């Protein structure tokens, strides 16, 4: 396993759902950094620092992003587990280990959001998640560690 | 029975409905093009009435309102008045 083609893959997995976020006209308009009352579950900025804290991040995503029916959010939230494999393999080219990150316990409160107002869960979920992975693909070449 | 000595029936189920913190009224409208619609909003922040000085209304989460439209019909509700309305544009799934 070359360290880095995993390295520059993992690049562009992040660059990837950034753009995806990107194509979708509706996310454009919005806030990244900007919070929103009742959607403080979503892992939004917020110095992701780690490889443990960005699988669990992209973890919480996935799982948002899996009960929101919408084509592209499907595939957004597969490539979020691609991620977080990619993590796992740098972390195991690092010698770390890394557990497999379950997803939020707390499920039981996403379900109001989803029923109530989908626009807002899905808008802000886009928005944060685009956030997150720019961070993440800035730190990417800071020596991340475990 | 309206009309003479009725009996009274039994009581229904009991309903039970808890409301969610900001109200919009109308929730929803219904319009053609060139129409005039207004929405009206109170906000409950720590279970207190907002003054309607402070309430600022928003559209698709994009971009705050001109001030210009807005109208203090009320101390605790604020209101908004559009004019000339132009057809929605679709995102997505959405009409609205």
């Amino acid at each position: 396993v070359p360290i880095q083609k995993v390295q520059d893959d993992t690049k562009t997995l992040i660059k990837t759902i950034v753009t995806r976020i990107n194509d979708i006209s509706h996310t454009q308009s919005v806030s990244s950094k900007q919070k929103v009352t009742g959607l403080d579950f979503i892992p939004g900025l917020h110095p992701i620092l780690t490889l443990s804290k960005m699988d669990q991040t992209l973890a919480v995503y996935q799982q948002i992003l899996t009960s929101m029916p919408s084509r592209n959010v499907i595939q957004i939230s597969n490539d979020l587990e691609n991620l977080r494999d990619l993590l796992h393999v740098l972390a195991f080219s690092k010698s770390c280990h890394l557990p497999w990150a379950s997803g939020l316990e707390t499920l039981d409160s996403l379900g109001g959001v989803l029923e109530a107002s989908g626009y807002s869960t899905e808008v802000v979920a886009l928005s944060r998640l685009q956030g997150s992975l720019q961070d993440m693909l800035w730190q990417l070449d800071l020596s991340p560690g475990c | 029975r309206l009309d003479g000595p009725g009996i009274w029936s039994d009581w229904s189920t009991p309903r039970v409905f808890t409301t969610q913190d900001v109200i919009y009224f109308p929730p929803k409208i219904l319009t053609s093009v060139g129409s005039n619609v207004s929405f009206h909003c109170i906000y409950k922040k720590e279970n207190k009435i907002v003054p309607s000085k402070e309430i600022v209304w928003w559209m698709n989460l994009a971009e705050k309102i001109p001030q210009s439209q807005y109208d203090v019909v009320s101390d605790h509700v604020s209101k908004v008045t559009f004019f000339n309305l132009n057809e929605t544009k679709p995102r997505g799934k959405f009409t609205y």
